RNA sequence: UGGGAGAGGGUGGUGGAAUUCCCGGAGUAGCGGUGAAAUGCGCAGAUACCGGGAGGAACGCCGAUGGCGAAGGCAGCCACCUGGUCCACCCGUGACGCUGAGGCGCGAAAGCGUGGGGAGCAAACCGGAUUAGAUACCCGGGUAGUCCACGCCCUAAACGAUGCGCGCUAGGUCUCUGGGUCUCCUGGGGGCCGAAGCUAACGCGUUAAGCGCGCCGCCUGGGGAGUACGGCCGCAAGGCUGAAACUCAAAGGAAUUGACGGGGGCCCGCACAAGCGGUGGAGCAUGUGGUUUAAUUCGAAGCAACGCGAAGAACCUUAC
C-alpha cells in the first residue's frame, strides 16, 4: 500500500510462540503474524508448524506492501525459531541475511524463580 | 518381535493370474480358512468386471489398490500427560496392507446380496476414485496434516 | 578442537598493558564482543588476566565492543 | 633493603548489557501463560519493531579444575586511603617465643529501630488452576523485605562436620605465584594419586586422620530438652548459660548380602504395539458366590479357586 520493496523482518521465537514482524529499512512495522493471528490458540501456537505459517502470513501480507527482500533478525530461543526462518527463506522473499540478536543482560535483575537455581 | 525384525513372508503367485498380490487380496476375502470359497470369490469379481467393463480385470484390481493405498497416517503418542496424534509417514509394506484391508472391509460393507458382486463393484468404484475404500484412505490422509501441527514429534 | 592456531602464535612482540592497540587488542574479542578463552588466546594465567584488564579498558574508552551481533542461524 | 601476585578492606567516581515505567513513531488483534488451562493484560490500540528519556539493582565474556582473606566472606572499570602475605640478600636486634580462661573486636541470611530508595524479585496476602481436599507444588498479581546511611541483633550444615604452633616421616602428577646458573632446581599456596604408618570401616597420607612436645576448647547412652528455673545481654524477635522428675534398652557410626526405587545402562517373553478371531450383551450347558433348605456333604479362593478334586451324583457312589 506504500510500496517498501526491502526491508527487515524479526522472528520473535520463545516457548510458548513464534511472532514475526516486518519492517521498513528503519525499524518501522508493515505487517506482523504470530502463531495467535493464525487459527492456533493456545499450546499449539509455539509449536513450529504455528511458526512456519505465521512466518508465511508475514511474508505474504508484506508482499503485498511490495516487499521483495527482506534483513531477518532472529530473537529468542523457542521451540520454533529455526522454522520460520526456514519458512520465509522459501516465501519467496529474499533473505538477504540472517542474524541472531537475542538480548541478554550482564547480568542485571533478579530472574523470576522459574528461571533460577543457576548457580 | 523384540529380536528379529520378523521377514515379511512371501507367497505362492496366482494360480491365474500368477500374481502375489491377488494371493494376498484372496486371503484377506478368505475367512475360516475356506481359501477355495475365497478364490472362486475373487475369481467371479475378475469376471464380473470383464463385463461391465472392457478392460482386463488385473489393471483394473491394481489401480483400485492403488487409489485406496494411504501416504500417510496418524500414529498416537503419549507426551506429557496427554496423547498426541502424531502424523507420519506409512511404509510401502504397510500400505498394501491397508489398502487391501479395507478394499474387502468396504466391499462388505456394500448393499449387494452375492460376495462377488460386492468385491467387483468395490473394486471398480476404487479403481474410479470412489468407493468406501477410497474413502477410509481418504478420511486417514485428511486426519493426517490435520494434525501437522505435531509433525515435529517423528516418532 | 580449538585448534585454529592461538591469537599468541598468531601475533607478534606487543604489550599486553597497551588499552589502545585495538588493531591487536581487537583480535582477542570473539566474533562478538566476547573475550576469548585461553583455549584460544593461548595466553597463559597471568598474561589472559592482564588482557582482560586491558580489553575492559578499551571497551570504557569506546575503541573496543563490549558485544556483537552473530551473523548466520 | 630490593622486589612480587591478589574478587583482601574502606571512599569517591564512572561504563555498557538487560528489565520496568514514561514520551514519540510505525503497525493490528491478540499477547501472555500451561501438562492442559484459566485468572491477567489488549481497540482508552496491547504483544512484536524503531527512536528518546527516567530510575533502581546486578555486573555477561574473561572465568578456572583459579586468586585473596582469621573467619564471615570478596568479581565490571578508574583514582585515592589501607590490611595481610610470598620471594631474594644474609644486612640489624638477640629467645624478644607458643598457646591462651576471662576481656575486647569482627561475624552469612533472616530479623529490629530511624530516615532514605524501590527497576527486578518476592514471606505474607489477593486471585487462577490441580486435587478426594490442596490453607502446597504450576499460573497471574503482590506488601514487608531485598538496596543505601546510621545504630541493633550475634545466629548457621558459621563445614574440611577436622582448634593453634613447632619438629620429624618415600614419591608421582597437575596447577597459581616468586627467585635461579629458567633440562630443571628452589620457596610459598591450590588439587589429585599414593611409601611407611594410622583407622571400626570409609578413608587420611609433608595441605595427616602418621610419629611427637606445648597450650586452649569440648564429650561421657537415647527421650524429656536446648526445654524449665535462675543470671546476664537485647527495643523486640530472641541470644548465651543450662538442669531435674519421669522414661527407654537401646539411640548411633562404617561396611556386607539382599530386596526395593515414580534411579541409570544393557536385554528378554503374545508384555505392548501390528494383526486375526473372541469373551462382556442372548438363550442354553457347566463350576462358583449368595440366598434357600430337614439337607442343599466337603474341599479349592488374585495370578497359581471358579467344565477345579468329580476320566460319568437317579438307587450305588457318597461323606448331608
Ligand atoms: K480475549
Ligand atoms: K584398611
Ligand atoms: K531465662
Ligand atoms: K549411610
Ligand atoms: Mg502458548
Ligand atoms: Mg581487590
Ligand atoms: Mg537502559
Ligand atoms: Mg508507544
Ligand atoms: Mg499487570
Ligand atoms: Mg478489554
Ligand atoms: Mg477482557
Ligand atoms: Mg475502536
Ligand atoms: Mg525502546
Ligand atoms: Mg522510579
Ligand atoms: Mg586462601
Ligand atoms: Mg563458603
Ligand atoms: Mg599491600
Ligand atoms: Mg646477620
Ligand atoms: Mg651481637
Ligand atoms: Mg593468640
Ligand atoms: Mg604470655
Ligand atoms: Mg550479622
Ligand atoms: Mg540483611
Ligand atoms: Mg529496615
Ligand atoms: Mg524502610
Ligand atoms: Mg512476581
Ligand atoms: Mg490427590
Ligand atoms: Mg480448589
Ligand atoms: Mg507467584
Ligand atoms: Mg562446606
Ligand atoms: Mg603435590
Ligand atoms: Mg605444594
Ligand atoms: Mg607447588
Ligand atoms: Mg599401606
Ligand atoms: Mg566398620
Ligand atoms: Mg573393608
Ligand atoms: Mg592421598
Ligand atoms: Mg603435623
Ligand atoms: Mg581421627
Ligand atoms: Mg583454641
Ligand atoms: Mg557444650
Ligand atoms: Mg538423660
Ligand atoms: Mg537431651
Ligand atoms: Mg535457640
Ligand atoms: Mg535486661
Ligand atoms: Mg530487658
Ligand atoms: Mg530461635
Ligand atoms: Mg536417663
Ligand atoms: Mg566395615
Ligand atoms: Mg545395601
Ligand atoms: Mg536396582
Ligand atoms: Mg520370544
Ligand atoms: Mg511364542
Ligand atoms: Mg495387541
Ligand atoms: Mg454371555
Ligand atoms: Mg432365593
Ligand atoms: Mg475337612
Ligand atoms: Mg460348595
Ligand atoms: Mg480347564
Ligand atoms: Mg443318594
Amino acid at each position: 500500500k506504500r510500496q517498501v520493496a526491502s526491508g527487515r523482518a524479526y522472528i520473535h521465537a520463545s516457548y510458548n510462540n513464534t511472532i514475526v514482524t516486518i519492517t521498513d529499512p528503519d525499524g518501522n512495522p508493515i505487517t506482523w503474524s504470530s502463531g495467535g493471528v493464525i487459527g492456533y490458540k493456545g499450546s499449539r501456537k509455539g509449536t513450529p508448524y504455528a511458526a512456519q505459517l505465521a512466518a508465511l502470513d508475514a511474508a505474504k501480507k508484506a508482499m503485498a506492501y511490495g516487499m521483495q527482500s527482506v534483513d531477518v533478525i532472529v530473537r529468542g530461543t523457542g521451540a520454533g525459531r529455526e522454522q520460520a526462518i526456514r519458512a520465509l527463506q522459501a516465501s519467496g522473499l529474499q533473505v538477504k541475511s540472517i542474524v541472531d540478536d537475542t538480548p541478554v543482560p550482564h547480568n542485571g535483575c533478579r530472574p523470576k524463580k522459574k528461571f533460577r537455581k543457576a548457580s | 518381535a523384540r529380536r528379529r525384525r520378523a521377514e515379511v513372508r512371501q507367497l505362492q503367485p496366482d494360480l491365474v493370474y500368477g500374481d502375489v498380490l491377488v494371493t494376498a487380496f484372496i486371503n484377506k476375502i478368505m475367512r475360516d480358512g475356506k481359501k477355495n470359497l475365497a478364490a472362486r470369490i475373487f475369481y467371479d469379481a475378475c469376471k464380473i468386471i470383464q463385463e461391465k467393463t472392457g478392460q482386463e480385470p488385473l489393471k483394473v484390481f491394481k489401480q483400485a489398490v492403488e487409489n485406496v493405498k494411504p501416504r500417510m497416517e496418524v500414529r498416537s503418542r503419549r507426551v506429557g500427560g496427554a496423547n498426541y496424534q502424531v502424523p507420519m509417514e506409512v511404509s510401502p509394506r504397510r500400505q498394501q496392507s491397508l489398502a487391501l484391508r479395507w478394499l474387502v472391509q468396504a466391499a462388505n460393507q456394500r448393499p449387494e446380496r452375492r460376495a462377488a458382486v460386492r468385491i467387483a463393484h468395490e473394486l471398480m468404484d476404487a479403481a474410479e476414485g470412489k468407493g468406501g475404500a477410497v474413502k477410509k484412505k481418504e478420511d486417514v490422509e485428511r486426519m493426517a496434516e490435520a494434525n501437522r501441527a505435531y509433525a515435529h514429534y517423528r516418532w | 578442537p580449538s585448534r585454529k592456531a592461538k591469537v599468541k602464535a598468531t601475533l607478534g612482540e606487543f604489550d599486553l598493558r597497551d588499552y589502545r592497540n585495538v588493531e591487536v587488542l581487537k583480535r582477542f574479542l570473539s566474533e562478538t564482543g566476547k573475550i576469548l578463552p585461553r583455549r584460544r588466546t593461548g595466553l597463559s594465567g597471568k598474561e589472559q588476566r592482564i588482557l582482560a584488564k586491558t580489553i575492559k579498558r578499551a571497551r570504557i574508552l569506546g575503541l573496543l565492543p563490549f558485544t556483537e551481533k552473530l551473523v548466520r542461524k
